[PDB]
RNA sequence: CUUUAAUGUUUGAUGUUCUAACGUUGACCCGUAAUCCGGGUUGCGGACAGUGUCUGGUGGGUAGUUUGACUGGGGCGGUCUCCUCCUAAAGAGUAACGGAGGAGCACGAAGGUUGGCUAAUCCUGGUCGGACAUCAGGAGGUUAGUGCAAUGGCAUAAGCCAGCUUGACUGCGAGCGUGACGGCGCGAGCAGGUGCGAAAGCAGGUCAUAGUGAUCCGGUGGUUCUGAAUGGAAGGGCCAUC
RNA sequence: AAUUCCUUGUCGGGUAAGUUCCGACCUGCACGAAUGGCGUAAUGAUGGCCAGGCUGUCUCCACCCGAGACUCAGUGAAAUUGAACUCGCUGUGAAGAUGCAGUGUACCCGCGGCAAGACGGAAAGACCCCGUGAACCUUUACUAUAGCUUGACACUGAACA
RNA sequence: GUUUAUUAAAAACACAGCACUGUGCAAACACGAAAGUGGACGUAUACGGUGUGACGCCUGCCCGGUGCCGGAAGGUUAAU
RNA sequence: UGUAACGGGGCUAAACCAUGCACCGAAGCUGCGGCAGCGACGCUUAUGCGUUGUUGGGUAGGGGAGCGUUCUGUAAGCCUG
RNA sequence: AGGACCGAACCGACUAAUGUUGAAAAAUUAGCGGAUGACUUGUGGCUGGGGGUGAAAGGCCAAUCAAACCGGGAGAUAGCU
RNA sequence: UUUUGUAUAAUGGGUCAGCGACUUAUAUUCUGUAGCAAGGUUAACCGAAUAGGGGAGCCGAAGGGAAACCGAGUCUUAACU
RNA sequence: CCAUAGGUUAAUGAGGCGAACCGGGGGAACUGAAACAUCUAAGUACCCCGAGGAAAAGAAAUCAACCGAGAUUCCCCCAG
């Protein structure tokens, strides 16, 4: 279970977040995906943040 | 003496109009990133208590 | 006293099979077949699920039939 | 609730919600209760005198249930839409 | 400021001595006709010791308890959840300490879409080069492949390449399947917003079936929903999540 | 070997013959030096072995003396007990029959004796298992704790460096 | 010599002796919430505990583990 | 332990095979009589009265209807030297 | 002189037989050990229950002891019979 | 009685007579029955008193939602075919 | 030294018993939790002290909620 879990924070200013997993050993670079933000009702770039 | 209410069931169940009991679904408290969103979406709304396990609730909740 | 084993296991029965047979009127969305592969195939007004589950897209009677050059088994919903 | 040692339903299942203290001091009123007061005016103190809502009550709504056949002044209470129409049709005067 | 002198007090540490607390199971006197006690003189010690509260350590000296089930008797050994096949008697289901194998993950591409492609093995010829690298033709026709076990599937490929990308979307969900229940599963379609494609259309993770853990308690972000005189706040609730 | 599983180890002695004994060997399953090692005179209601004497221990029992047992008179229990008109055999059958089936045998009732059976009597098996029973005991099981110990503050002050 | 009164008198316990160790006296220790008492009207040739068990010859190697003793430079560490 | 491997006696069929007609044989079926339950149907319910079918083994257990006892009222009544 | 010897009282209890609803809820008969000593015995006293005492057997503490007896919590609990 | 199952050689009872085991209280639900009926009902207490008073209260006639709140609708959701 | 401690007389009072109720100082466990340790049982049982015919408490540094109430004690509700 080396594949740790992270969260994809909206870059729309909302504190909305998707949660997911990654292998930080093999993918050290940050994950950036364009996902839907249901508060703004737009597709916004989410960025990887810590699950905390 | 009066019957005493099982206070956990009183914190977990509510009587509806026709006498049924509503309750929250389980499995929605943690471990939530691996579960599909469809599953969670079908777990947010309250559900009715089934006919089989409705007798134990009525026995625990005599005062509605 | 003595012995052991290594063969005690088995899994639960998934309750596959054909839930509604031919000439049997169904509603839309009714599961017809649960299956692993495409042992059957989806014909008219019949969808194939994520797990190769065959469900009805419409209402009507079930029709089993063999088509194609490979003699594969298709399931269709006749209109009614 | 004992199911053997199986975890009973009231512990498998989660707690939810909280209890509103304000709900204990709110009340709902039929339209049929409006005739039981005297004077044709409806307050909290009038309803409490008519023994309808209770003493500790501080809020009350009037709900479309039953029917009223007399003009009644409603004062200081919330009114639903159907009760507002029925009161105003029977001659009432909803105020604050 | 870097690098610091005077004076003084606020004061701690460490000794140094003292006596007045305190101790004396040292001597003497009196109560007293008394090896208790108390008082008095004195000597020694002396703010130590010793007691109270707090606190760390040790503590079977003592006490309260726990120390699983299945089981061709019990123990020992093995097992306990999930997946696949057989047993299973041509729907489903079906037991044994019955026969055989696996799982407790992985992937930001190994997903989506568009476009295209089609294996294994062997034969012959051919530089290093050889049973076996790469190359060309032929047979063959999936005997291969499928991220991993097995089974069922797979050519319209679900298999293999490349381009663009994030539908590995949010709210819902007719209707069914499966379970005693908790619960688990399939799902067209609707609304919003998106990707690929000329378009029809497809996409709500992966060919499917294992890859998991209730509740409580607690943590994090968001949300005025609540807010014990009032305004806030704490706390709680709801949504997401650990 | 109070220790040796294999083991009645092997050899010797003793005996007609000795799984025991004694003495040796050492291949010590798994002795060993103050949870003492090896010896040791005396002692021991101590353990093992041998011999002499003795003898009913026995070969193999016989007779006798007394106390009961037996009979009469007097007093007069007990455990136990579903009810009894309470045989054998073979078979059957909750799987070992007085009671069933088939068959055989047997006039009714006592007394003295024996004890094969009545799965005889006695004691809700002590073995075994179970119980989310108990008790006691142990410990580097868990949680506590007396006790011992550390330091802080108080009772507790004055000076000088 | 003692012992399981009532199935075990023994090879078991004890014993004189030996050794280790603690204890400086208001002794250690023990009974006691405490006062006190025993130790002991005794003072290390004494007292307590532990093991061994007359006598004779002896008592070998290991301090890694667990304990105990001693150390106090450093690390960590409570209340405050 | 005693024949003791047809239930026994006994059987040369009183065994076996085939075919056939008889008969025995159960608390089964039928007959006669009687009780009760549930349904029909009609009455005209005293809410039950005919007819009618049919049912009636039963543990745990569920349901329904009753007997009797002691005491209180009815009862300063009634029975009783 | 002697925790010396033999051996009665006295103290004890090694063996056998009897008895085992006994004469006896541990004894009798025949033998047995110590018998001036760590002896034995009379009277009175003291130690109290997780406590005493114990030449140590988990022995004894009123015919009861791996925690006495009496009363109470108490109608403990008993998924067992 | 317990049992898959007992003539069982499984338990229990020597016999008789007497006693001897599903109760009581308060809450709650269902059924029946009775009273009133969108209403029903009082408790404490007063009262000389099983009356009457007493409606404090309780249940019911409206729900949904965690809640504010809305209300024959409401919640979910930006919004629901 | 005074003094004080102490001594002696005298006067008044107390002491002990007793059913329950009462206030207070101490204070269990079985049990239940289907085990058990927090918890429960339960401030119960028990022990002790003191009092009265009753005791205790008691005349707001109280509640309320921007309206107001007006010591204590007891009962029915609130409300499982
Ligand atoms: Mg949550
Ligand atoms: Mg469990
Ligand atoms: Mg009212
Ligand atoms: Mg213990
Ligand atoms: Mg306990
Ligand atoms: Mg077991
Ligand atoms: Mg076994
Ligand atoms: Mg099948
Ligand atoms: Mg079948
Ligand atoms: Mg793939
Ligand atoms: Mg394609
Ligand atoms: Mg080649
Ligand atoms: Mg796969
Ligand atoms: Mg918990
Ligand atoms: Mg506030
Ligand atoms: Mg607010
Ligand atoms: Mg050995
Ligand atoms: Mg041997
Ligand atoms: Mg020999
Ligand atoms: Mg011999
Ligand atoms: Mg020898
Ligand atoms: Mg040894
Ligand atoms: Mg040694
Ligand atoms: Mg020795
Ligand atoms: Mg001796
Ligand atoms: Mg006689
Ligand atoms: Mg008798
Ligand atoms: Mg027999
Ligand atoms: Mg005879
Ligand atoms: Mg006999
Ligand atoms: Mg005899
Ligand atoms: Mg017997
Ligand atoms: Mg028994
Ligand atoms: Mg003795
Ligand atoms: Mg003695
Ligand atoms: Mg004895
Ligand atoms: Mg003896
Ligand atoms: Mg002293
Ligand atoms: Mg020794
Ligand atoms: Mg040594
Ligand atoms: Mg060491
Ligand atoms: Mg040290
Ligand atoms: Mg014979
Ligand atoms: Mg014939
Ligand atoms: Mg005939
Ligand atoms: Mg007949
Ligand atoms: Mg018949
Ligand atoms: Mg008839
Ligand atoms: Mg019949
Ligand atoms: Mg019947
Ligand atoms: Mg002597
Ligand atoms: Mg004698
Ligand atoms: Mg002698
Ligand atoms: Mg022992
Ligand atoms: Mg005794
Ligand atoms: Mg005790
Ligand atoms: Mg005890
Ligand atoms: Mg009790
Ligand atoms: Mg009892
Ligand atoms: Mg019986
Ligand atoms: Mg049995
Ligand atoms: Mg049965
Ligand atoms: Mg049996
Ligand atoms: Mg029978
Ligand atoms: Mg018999
Ligand atoms: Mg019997
Ligand atoms: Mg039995
Ligand atoms: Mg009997
Ligand atoms: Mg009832
Ligand atoms: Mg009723
Ligand atoms: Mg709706
Ligand atoms: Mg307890
Ligand atoms: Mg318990
Ligand atoms: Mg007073
Ligand atoms: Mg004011």
């Amino acid at each position: 279970g080396i594949r740790e879990k992270i969260k994809l924070v909206s870059s729309a200013g909302t504190g909305h977040f998707y949660t997911t997993t990654k292998n930080k050993r093999t993918k050290p670079e940050k994950l950036e995906l364009k996902k839907f933000d249901p508060v703004v009702r737009q597709h916004v770039i989410y960025k990887e943040a810590k699950i905390k | 003496p009066k019957i005493k209410t099982v206070r956990g069931a009183a914190k977990r169940f509510k009587k509806t109009g026709k006498g049924g009991f509503k309750h929250k679904h389980a499995n929605l408290r943690h471990i939530l990133t691996k579960k599909a969103t469809k599953r969670k979406r079908h777990l947010r709304p309250k559900a009715m208590v089934s006919k089989g396990d409705l007798g134990l609730v009525i026995a625990c909740l005599p005062y509605a | 006293a003595g012995g052991s084993t290594r063969n005690g296991r088995d899994s639960e029965a998934k309750r596959l099979g054909v839930k509604r047979f031919g000439g049997e009127s169904v509603l839309a969305g009714s599961i017809i077949v649960r299956q692993r592969g495409t042992k059957f195939h989806a014909g008219a007004n019949v969808g194939c699920g994520r797990d190769h589950t065959l469900f009805a897209k419409a209402d009507g009677k079930v029709k089993f039939e063999v088509k194609g050059p490979k003699n594969r088994k298709f399931i269709s919903i006749e209109a009614e | 609730g004992f199911e053997g040692g199986q975890m009973p339903l009231y512990r498998r299942l989660p707690k939810f919600g909280f209890t509103s203290r304000k709900a204990a001091i709110t009340a709902e009123i039929r339209l049929s209760d409006l005739a039981k007061v005297e004077g044709g005016v409806v307050d909290l103190n009038t309803l409490k005198a008519a023994n309808i809502i209770g003493i500790q009550i501080e809020f009350a709504k009037v709900i479309l249930a039953g029917e009223v056949t007399t003009p009644v002044t409603v004062r200081g209470l919330r009114v639903t839409k159907g009760a507002r129409a029925a009161i105003e049709a029977a001659g009432g005067k909803i105020e604050e």
